[PDB]
């Protein structure tokens, strides 16, 4: 260890040092705090170079204005800052915005290695597409997002073979709402303007709610709040959206100027939350270029703070944040507004709603030819072999193995012969890839690619299996209830579980959700039942007249007994509906075959022989949930099994809650009844032209 | 259509 160079007494700084995990991070915290304590970190007064008295505010907008052909069309530098798994949606958007005359510079979050490999294949095909060799971990609200933009601006200005006129930043959840031709016509007319949107409210309230008067430090992929600071004197501070369009002259100024304004603002915003939401506004309005500002970023942002402000980033930053919602089909009419010029919108998510994306793409660039496959489907990779089984969890690894075995048993039973069965397989190694599969915005299950030996010819084969969950929601004669579901990682903004498969292990903490229709207020009862009829929890909920979704995480002692749980909803003892979910036993511990003592410790129910303090044994007779002494002992025996016996217990559970819909081969096969994966409608190997990138057409487009 | 992602402490 090592003591600080200063006495540290601020509550925020002490709370940060206590929660920080690495020695390097604790040192950086102390160093930052000390320097600010002595007044050597933040500037207190900054020179203003703008001759105006206040803001500029420039222009009158007519739809026909953007239908001319420019003699000198601008060439655009697109900077794409992307993360996550949605490579095929990114490919579709890249297809919509591509033109051979523009330029594309793609920064992939350091933590998204799968996506980076897919982007690399794009940059290798096209000479006007490059990827940043440096990669940052751009957490939400982090100071590193500004460092990302400023470094990409320096890189782009030094690429003398790319003569660009405008800088436009986009994420993987953006999409154009007007053609490239109209974008170029508009910007070619206003090439000396800068497009930034301000908050549109009270400026004092903007500063407080953004935390601009607080000192932040990014370290260990977290934003630590370290105390207060003053807004420097002599300049107007402003901000709004961090999505903008800036012309080359202003980017040159920000990058290379050494005047008092740029130097001190780069220092100030190195320790600022959400810095890109106000750094560029503050510099521009106080700089010599202040009279070039248009208070319009040419974007439609789907803000719905009723749903998007749930302080959902509290584990990443020491502050409460918000974010915009995903568009749905009913929002299409908003893209046709004429009040102000707009060319892009956000956010779009294909795993949330793809229909609106299709509507928008065909509206801008026309339908695909009749007979085009995959237009209503979506595939998203959630595991890729090069990232290693340690990037998975014991839960997902266990279940992905089980799904593969479920497919191999499907192949064997699907061949009807009295001779040698040439569709019997023995599994080998670990899954090569896993995909989510959607059709018409309905989740279809998982696709698992895996290797196996065909035992008839004794040869290795590569296969893909489609597994789909069995329907388990059941309503009963009696109503406002529409659906009930159990899962983890509930997304309060989009109102869905981000653990799409509902994959759960004994150490997971399930969440119960209900979906309601309109009607008067009502109160219902919720019952959780474990695989041997033990009632784990009971509670009543009020369903207010305006309620649409409700959810609750019951406090259950761990581990949960493995098997099929049941959740019941009653109304004054009158049954309403029920649902089921699976707590799967694990065949892996630290990615290794589980050992007897850890199997027994993990699969024999909770420690205190009870899930909560209060008991509900008084309810088993009333609800007809008798506890069978034989099943209880059998569950004890199951809890001590390993190897084959454990594999047989898991696979019988999985088979009861999942169905192997189909299985295909990627290459040659000896099984006479299996299609080639490329010939199927469902395989991740089947044609998907809406997300495929080919040769540049005569008009310079890919779409 | 107000802008800004911060939502207080
Ligand atoms: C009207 C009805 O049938 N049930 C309840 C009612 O008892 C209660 O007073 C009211 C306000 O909480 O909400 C509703
Ligand atoms: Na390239």
């Amino acid at each position: 260890d090592q003591p600080p160079k200063c006495d540290i007494s601020g509550k925020e700084a002490i709370s940060a040092l206590s929660r920080a995990k690495s020695k390097h991070c604790r040192q950086e915290i102390g160093e930052t705090y000390c320097r600010h304590k002595l007044g050597l970190l933040m500037p207190e007064k900054v020179t203003r170079f703008c001759p105006l008295e206040g803001k500029a505010n420039k222009n009158q907008w007519d739809e026909d204005s953007v239908e001319y052909m420019p003699a000198n069309p601008v060439r655009i530098a697109f900077v794409l800052v992307v993360h996550g798994r949605a490579s095929r949606q990114l490919q579709r958007m890249f297809k919509a915005i591509y033109h051979k005359d523009h330029f594309y510079y793609i920064h992939v979050d350091k933590r998204s290695n799968y996506l980076h490999r897919q982007v690399l294949q794009v940059s290798r095909q096209y000479s006007n597409v490059r990827v940043t060799p440096w990669r940052m971990a751009t957490i939400w609200g982090g100071a590193s997002l500004l460092s990302t933009y400023l470094q990409s601006m320096r890189d782009l200005l030094e690429m003398t073979d790319w003569p660009w006129d405008f800088f436009i930043n986009l994420s993987a959840a953006d999409y154009p709402i007007r053609t490239n031709d109209q974008l170029v016509a508009f910007l070619s007319r206003y090439r000396d303007m800068n497009f930034l949107k301000s908050h549109g409210r009270d400026n004092a309230r903007f500063i407080r709610k953004q935390g601009l008067d607080r000192l932040f430090l990014e370290c260990d992929a977290h934003m630590w709040r370290l105390g207060d600071r003053r807004i420097p004197e002599g300049i107007a501070v402003d901000g709004g959206s961090d999505w903008f369009l800036l012309n080359r002259r202003f980017v040159e100024y920000v990058t290379f100027s050494t005047d008092d304004l740029v130097t001190k603002m780069k220092q100030f915003y190195s320790y600022t939350l959400l810095p890109a939401e106000s750094f560029f506004h503050t510099v521009l309005e106080n700089s010599p270029h202040c009279d070039t500002m248009v208070d319009n970023n040419l974007r439609i942002t789907n803000w719905n703070r009723k749903l998007g402000c749930k302080c959902q980033y509290k584990h990443i930053v020491d502050w409460c944040g918000c974010s915009p919602n995903d568009f749905k089909p009913q929002d299409f009419h908003r893209f046709q507004q004429t009040a102000r010029p707009t060319f892009f919108a956000r956010k779009f998510e294909a795993v949330v709603n793809q229909e609106i994306i299709g509507q928008l793409d065909y509206y801008l660039y026309g339908n695909y030819p009749a007979g085009t496959p995959g237009l209503r489907s979506y595939w998203e990779n959630v595991y890729d072999e090069p990232d290693g089984i340690h990037s998975l969890s014991d839960v997902t690894l266990t279940l992905y193995h089980s799904f593969a075995r479920l497919g191999l048993r499907r192949a064997e039973t699907s061949l009807h012969t009295d001779g040698e069965n040439s569709c019997r397989y023995y599994p080998m190694g670990h899954p090569a890839s896993v995909h989510l599969y959607f059709l018409a915005d309905r989740f279809q299950g998982f696709l698992i690619k895996h290797h196996a030996t065909n035992l008839a010819v004794s040869k290795l084969e590569t296969l893909e299996t489609w597994v789909m969950p069995k329907k388990v929601f059941k309503i009963a004669s009696p109503g406002r209830l529409q659906f009930s579901e159990v899962g983890t990682d509930w997304d309060a903004k989009e109102r869905l579980f981000r653990n799409f498969g509902g994959l759960l292990g004994p150490m997971d903490e399930p969440v119960g959700m209900q979906k309601w229709g309109k009607g008067p207020n009502v109160t219902v009862t919720v019952i959780w039942v474990d695989p041997v009829n033990v009632i784990a929890a009971t509670y009543d909920i009020l369903i207010e007249s305006t309620a649409e979704f409700t959810h609750y995480k019951p406090p259950l002692n761990l581990p949960l007994r493995p098997g099929v749980w049941t959740v019941k909803i009653l109304h004054h003892w009158v049954p309403v509906a029920e649902t089921k979910f699976l707590v799967a036993p694990l065949t892996f511990s630290n990615r290794q075959p589980i050992k007897p003592e850890e199997a027994l410790k993990l699969h024999n129910g909770p420690l205190r022989n009870a899930y909560m303090e209060q008991s509900f044994q008084s309810l088993n007779p009333v609800l007809s949930l008798p506890i069978n002494p034989a099943q209880v002992e059998q569950a004890r025996r199951n809890a001590a099994s390993t190897g084959t016996a454990l594999e047989g217990w898991l696979d019988s559970l999985v088979g009861g809650m999942w169905t192997a819909m189909d299985i295909c081969a990627t290459g040659p096969t000896a099984c006479p009844v299996m299609q080639t994966c490329s010939q199927t409608a469902w395989s991740s190997f089947s044609p998907d032209p809406k997300s495929e990138l080919g040769a540049v057409k005569p008009d310079g487009r890919l779409r | 259509e107000e802008e800004g992602s911060g939502g207080g402490q």
